[PDB]
């Protein structure tokens, strides 16, 4: 009764997200990300931790995918082909479209820009699509026959998903990356009060609330014309899927005012097939969207351009949309090692650029770099890290953990600096549990799983037919046929050895008094202190309160001292006991 | 009407008969001098009755006609507040 | 273990069912088809329609118009609402919406009958239900009639009129069209749901949507309360339809089958009908005619478009326009290319590679089909005299068909064809019966039918069935198709309008958790199979049971085992009198005593307490509970 | 003793272990080992 949960990847990083989850018995891969920036070697998770020259597939009954990202899905076709798993892999419809495109860039960047010796081919990526299960949103699939999952709304991209996986009264949400603050065209994260054994949150901003949406949009605005009124270019690099759709609607309407046609330098047919892929998954957008798109189409953009050339131009007010995001390889690394100038070569990072060189040092100076021909910048130069990213803040975490409320908490895809900072908070705050854990740091819980019974409904009514105001429910389960089964003790002898015992005693009376004394006056004996007896009034003259009765026979029959009998069970002992010892000598003459 | 009311819910048959024939004198009004009348012969039916739902059906009638026009309802709950002690 | 039925319409079916702690709507419904009882609202005021001869009664006559025999009333349309006044709907709980078609009429319950309950639906079936409203109100407050028309409503005076008008029912239970403000209101409390979405309803009862296959979000509701499960079968279908087919596995282990919606004209084959409409169009088309297609805006006219869009190809006749006129025109068109995941496995794999699913957008793209708002925009510049419309309500009591009607029936070159099954041809028909224009009925109903239903009854094997009584009989046209009926091994019990059926699912044993601190503290027992005793306190929250922690008894001690095995445990001097069946053993400390009667056991005390406890402890060495 | 039965029924029904699990060292294992 222990849910173990290893991270093998982003532990205490970002990038490679790989977290396995034993819950039940059942084994659950989280993501299957790939790390970037690594050159060999560490680009994949180590699968080698799931007892490696051996069928994954055994191990492996659930492997879940949380958005289409290259750091929670890019080592996903080397893995199931490569490995050998063939179960199954559950993502959501916008993530089953738009993760093999996002694959088949990057091993067109390995195959071209790089080696590609130990990496994987298109067919390759084909081959992992077969086994990929579609789940839609809220869609309590059944995996197997008692491990269940739950897909809810992340926010961070198109089709993002925190993936609830119940088996039992055991729960552990996973919330993938998500956003808690909805964009101009996806909305904020929700998720109702499942209040799960552990959460599974993201940490990639520990950091407080990044100045709401108006301000930054109007800072990434103004520094965007500040860099054209010079007539510099702008070169911001983006993975054309994820915040790219907000920052070109944004400089849209911002160039609406000079009316300047401005170059989104990812592909014709992937900024085509973007459109597409938002317009046929319009119910995972925004609600300003969802109600909007029949009167217009604001992914029509009426500004584009193909590639290569116009990049190469006259130094003008041109601002570039490169094609790979993060600056770690591709038309983003190709542009920026050209490009150079106060007003010119503006760098916009709207990314976190985990670990890729070059990207990663916006906290730097950006001056350094470490290439065979390195160059150098400027101040004006913009290199400012605008924060455009979809991912939750502080405030949004804490938001999240809130509304989920859950009995513990975990921490991935973050710093190790910002994640002891946010443990603190929430432990310091909230008072649940936090955890900290690395990359193949094993974390084990305690369960405490109920036992699911079934209580007869009399019995159940009964419980508050007397007990609803001090109370008590007795019973006796009867573990038959495999299932648990509570029942009162009458349909106990009903289910199938009977042999009744009771108190019916007759107690020698200490009082020897008259007939009157010794019938009509013992017997009020009840109502002097005692407590949760039930009340019914006869005129004949009779205590009857459950199993009891007193008014036995003659005062004396038996030739010695006064004889009545007392009666009770083993329920209502107190009232017989008491009456049975102020009986035997406390009534003297 | 009041005797014929009394009489056709006397022979309709107890489960669903009488509880259409008391749909159907639930729309059409009534005048407020004759509540007294009609609500006298619902309560002994409603005493007659063993069907929950008919007796659901009467309580929710004789509740409609509670809300006609300047009659006064002070006459008519001791006998409602009886049968919903014993209900 | 109760269901109000509050509709005997069996495809607009409104039942409410007192299961457990919460009363369930299941569906809402409008019978539309006392619509045509009245005339029809034209766009433009006619001359036949206006000059139309008077009933004639001994008495009125400005009320009741009559047209070729048949007797309508010069009113606005009303619709039959389900039974509101059988149960206070203020008590009801739940509403759950499978259909947009059986989504109308959800504007009166939540406005005017005092229900502050949730509305549960799938969102293809919120919006296109939205479009139907939206364009019923559209058409009815498009060119508005007054409703004079109440002398007929009279119960004596309804009886000496014709068929059509005398066999109504439910007359002074109709009502007009709601506003739009009703519309607005009534699709604000509504919950979005996809398909298996557990909800809990306040912990008592798990509520899921599971698809139907039928339409666009249409979906089959499963009710369970962990031990007792009720299945609700609305329209479905087990065709090649674009929707993701039926999830028949769900239903299994049901205590209640629930059964609505079922095919109208059974003895029509779906696929035939498609191409019998497809080459009737053509024919008219061909001889220079043109062609009115009384459709839904988002029925089944997606489907005879993309057989249509096959069709003309082949035939020769991609010159012809292919109209379609509606108010929600484009918003249907959208809604149905944009739910894309709501599709079968063929069609939602058209997400991967980028193309939309439907492929009416082609036909849009190559300008072959044009949807327009109405008549007097664009249409009337664009429009081309051999042409096919679709357009306005089936029902021909209102929208723009009424016009198409009025313009086109002088002539035998044009045609109607019907393609909605839920209303009588010949009925709908009756105001312009003295037409010349050529009327086809083909209907296309891919709902169940009496083979499939029998089939998924055998494959699922639900104990009870409820359906209308409709289907429990063959239908009056035929009236002698044994084929035509719900045939189950249990008799199927049936229900008419207002009827309440007791059914006879009550079932004990509700599940209750035991938390692992008392379960530390019991122990089970061996008897003859495992049992235990539990004494605890009960706690409940939200209707979910929690055992926190804090007469009978049953052996085997017959009188021999009795005499023998405790005759020297730690007493002394006991003597054993021979009493018949049994004995009686007493001791002579204090006259203390033991009587056994057959399969039981009692301790007498006389006089003494100390004693008392062990002697009852030295017979439970083995007594047990049972 | 309710919850010994249960729990032991419910461990006696389960599956293989990880191999890092099992070669673990404070609930750590090096990943990577190769490299
Ligand atoms: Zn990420
Ligand atoms: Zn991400």
């Amino acid at each position: 009764p222990e849910i173990r949960v290893t991270p093998l990847g982003a532990g205490q990083d970002v990038g490679r997200s790989c977290i396995l989850v034993s819950i039940a018995g059942k084994n659950v891969m989280l993501d299957c990300g790939m790390h970037m920036g690594f050159n060999d070697d560490r680009r994949f998770p180590d699968f080698s931790y799931i007892t490696q020259n051996g069928r994954l597939t055994d191990f492996l009954d659930c492997v879940i995918i949380s958005h289409f990202h290259l750091d929670h899905c890019g080592a996903l076709p080397y893995f199931s082909e490569m490995v050998g798993y063939d179960g199954p892999i559950y993502m959501t419809h916008p993530t089953q479209a738009i993760c093999p495109i996002l694959l088949e860039d990057y091993r067109k960047i390995a195959v071209d820009k790089k080696g590609e010796a130990n990496f994987f081919t298109s067919q390759m990526i084909k081959d992992c699509m077969k086994k990929v299960v579609a789940v839609h949103l809220h869609q309590t699939v059944q995996v197997d026959d008692e491990l269940e999952i739950k897909a809810y709304y992340a926010g961070h991209v198109l089709g993002a998903a925190m993936f609830q996986i119940k088996v039992g009264s055991e729960s552990v949400v996973y919330t993938g990356d998500y956003n808690m603050t909805p964009d101009r065209h996806l909305g904020a994260a929700w998720i109702d009060k499942c209040r799960p054994n552990l959460l599974i949150t993201q940490s990639t901003y520990a950091t407080t609330i990044r100045d709401s949406k108006r301000c930054r949009e109007r800072d990434f605005l103004k520094k965007v014309h500040e860099t054209v009124e010079r007539g510099g270019k702008v070169l911001i690099p983006v993975f054309a899927l994820g915040r790219a759709q907000e920052l070109c609607i944004l400089l849209e309407t911002f160039w609406e005012r000079m009316n300047l046609k401005v170059p989104i330098y990812f592909s014709t047919g992937l900024t085509e097939k973007a459109n597409h892929y938002y317009k046929l998954f319009i119910p995972w957008t925004n609600q300003k969207i969802r109600k909007t798109f029949v009167q217009r189409n604001m992914f029509e953009f009426k500004h584009i351009k193909a590639f290569d050339r116009a990049f190469a131009d006259n130094p003008g007010p041109m601002v570039v949309f490169a094609t790979p995001g993060m600056l770690h390889a591709g038309q983003s690394l190709q542009i920026f090692r050209k490009w150079a100038g106060n007003e010119k070569n503006m760098v916009i990072m709207p990314g976190y650029c985990v670990q890729g060189t070059v990207g990663h040092k916006i906290l730097s100076g950006q001056r350094k770099l470490e290439m065979e021909g390195r160059q150098v910048l400027e101040v004006k130069m913009q290199v400012e890290y605008m924060s455009f990213s979809a991912h939750a803040d502080a405030k949004g975490i804490m938001q999240l953990v809130g509304q989920a409320e859950p009995e513990s908490v975990l921490l991935v895809h973050g710093e190790a600096k910002k994640m002891e900072f946010l443990k603190q908070k929430i432990e310091q705050e909230l008072r649940v549990n936090c955890y900290m854990p690395a990359n193949g740091e094993t974390v084990t819980l305690p369960t405490s799983p109920s036992i699911p019974v079934g209580i007869s409904l009399g019995l159940l009514k009964r419980e508050m037919a007397q007990g609803l105001l001090p109370r008590l429910l007795h019973g006796t389960l009867i573990m038959k046929d495999s299932n648990f089964r509570l029942v009162s003790s009458e349909q106990a002898l009903k289910e199938l050895a009977e042999h009744q015992l009771r108190f019916t005693c007759r107690v020698h009376l200490h009082d020897t008094r008259k007939e009157q004394e010794t019938a009509l006056r013992v017997y009020s004996h009840l109502k002097s202190v005692l407590k949760d007896h039930c009340v019914q009034h006869l005129p004949d003259g009779s205590v009857t309160v459950e199993s009891v009765l007193l008014q036995a026979a003659a005062p004396s029959e038996d030739p010695g001292t006064k004889v009545l009998l007392v009666s009770w069970t083993y329920q209502d002992e107190e009232l017989g006991s008491f009456l049975t010892s102020l009986l035997k000598k406390g009534l003297p003459q | 009407k009041s005797a014929a009311l009394h009489i056709d819910l006397c022979k309709a048959t107890s489960p669903a008969d009488a509880l259409q024939y008391l749909l159907q004198f639930a729309r059409k009004p009534v005048e407020a001098e004759s509540v007294e009348g009609v609500v006298r012969i619902l309560l002994e039916h409603y005493y007659k009755e063993n069907d929950p739902s008919v007796r659901l059906k009467i309580a929710s009638l004789l509740g409609l006609l509670s809300k006609t026009a300047g009659f006064s309802p002070d006459c008519i709950m001791d006998d409602a507040i009886n049968i919903l002690q014993n209900e | 273990m109760k269901l109000y039925c509050l509709s005997g319409h069996p495809t607009l079916p409104c039942n409410v069912l007192k299961f457990k702690s919460t009363t369930i709507m299941l569906d809402c419904g409008l019978d539309m088809t006392s619509t045509l009882n009245f005339l029809p609202l034209p766009l433009v005021q006619s001359p036949r329609l206006s000059n139309l001869p008077g009933w004639s009664l001994k008495d009125l006559d400005k009320e009741l118009k009559e047209c070729s025999g048949h007797v309508f009333v010069d009113s606005v349309p009303e619709f039959c609402l389900p039974e509101t006044e059988l149960i206070d709907l203020s008590t009801v709980d739940v509403i759950l919406i499978s259909n947009y078609h059986c989504m109308m009429a959800l504007p009166y319950i939540t406005e005017h009958t005092g229900f502050t309950g949730t509305v549960y639906a799938t969102e293809p079936t919120v919006q296109i239900g939205r479009l139907l409203m939206e364009e019923l109100v559209n058409f009815i407050e498009r060119v508005p009639k007054a409703q004079s028309a109440s002398l007929w409503k009279n119960k004596d005076i309804q009886r000496l009129l014709p068929s059509p008008l005398k066999d109504a029912v439910e007359v002074s239970t109709w009502r007009r069209c709601y506003t739009m403000q009703e519309v607005n209101s009534a699709l604000s409390k509504i919950q979005l749901v996809g398909y298996s979405q557990k909800i809990e309803l306040f912990g008592a009862v798990q509520v899921t949507p599971l698809s139907s296959g039928y339409a666009l979000g249409s979906s089959n509701w499963i009710i369970q309360s962990h031990y007792e499960k009720v299945s609700y079968v609305s329209g479905s279908s087990l065709l090649t339809t674009h929707p993701q087919p039926m999830d028949q596995a769900s239903l299994k282990n049901s205590d209640v089958l629930v059964l609505t919606g079922l095919t109208q004209i059974p003895t029509a084959n779906p696929d035939g009908m498609v191409g019998e409409f497809c080459s009737n169009l053509a024919l008219t088309v061909r001889n220079g005619g043109n062609v009115l297609v009384p459709c839904y805006p988002s029925g089944v006219i997606y489907d005879l478009l993309e057989c249509l869009y096959q069709y003309i190809d082949s035939a020769g006749l991609s010159s012809v326009p292919l109209y379609f006129i509606s108010p929600v025109a484009n918003s249907s068109l959208e809604f149905s290319q944009i739910f894309a995941e709501w599709l079968c496995h063929n069609k939602q794999s058209k997400v991967y590679l980028p193309e939309p699913p439907f492929p009416h957008a082609e036909l849009i793209q190559t300008n072959k089909l044009k949807h327009y708002p109405s008549i007097h925009g664009d249409f009337s510049n664009d429009f081309r005299q051999p042409c096919v419309v679709f357009t306005g309500h089936p029902s021909l009591r209102f929208g723009d068909v009424v016009h198409f009607m009025e313009l086109w029936g002088k002539s035998s070159l044009n045609t109607v064809i019907f393609t909605e099954p839920d209303f009588s041809y010949l009925e709908a028909l009756a105001p312009y019966q003295p037409l010349a224009m050529k009327c086809i009925y083909c209907p296309i109903d891919t709902r169940l039918n009496f083979i499939q239903v029998s089939k998924l009854l055998k494959e699922v094997q639900p104990l009870h069935v409820v359906c209308p009584e409709q289907y429990t009989q063959p239908p009056p046209a035929q009236s002698h198709r044994m084929d035509l009926m719900i045939d189950c091994q249990p008799p199927a019990m049936s229900y008419r309008r207002a009827e309440v059926l007791a059914l006879p699912f009550k079932r004990r044993y509700e599940k209750i958790e035991i938390m692992p601190e008392l379960a530390d503290s019991l122990v089970p027992m061996e008897i003859k199979i495992s049992l235990a005793t539990v004494s605890a306190v009960l706690h409940t929250k939200d209707n979910k049971h929690l055992l926190q922690p804090p007469p009978l008894l049953s052996g085997s001690i017959p009188v021999e085992q009795f005499v023998q095995t405790l005759e020297k445990h730690g007493f002394s001097d006991i003597k054993v009198e021979d009493t018949a069946k049994g004995h009686i053993v007493l001791l002579q400390e204090a006259e203390t005593l033991i009587q056994i009667e057959e399969d039981s056991t009692h301790i007498i005390c006389d006089n003494d307490e100390m004693l008392r406890v062990r002697l009852r402890d030295l017979v439970l060495k083995f007594l047990q509970k049972f | 003793s309710l919850w010994s039965n249960r729990i032991n029924t419910a461990n006696s029904r389960k599956h293989q272990e990880f191999a890092g699990r099992l070669n673990s060292v404070n609930n750590r294992a090096e990943l990577y080992q190769h490299l």
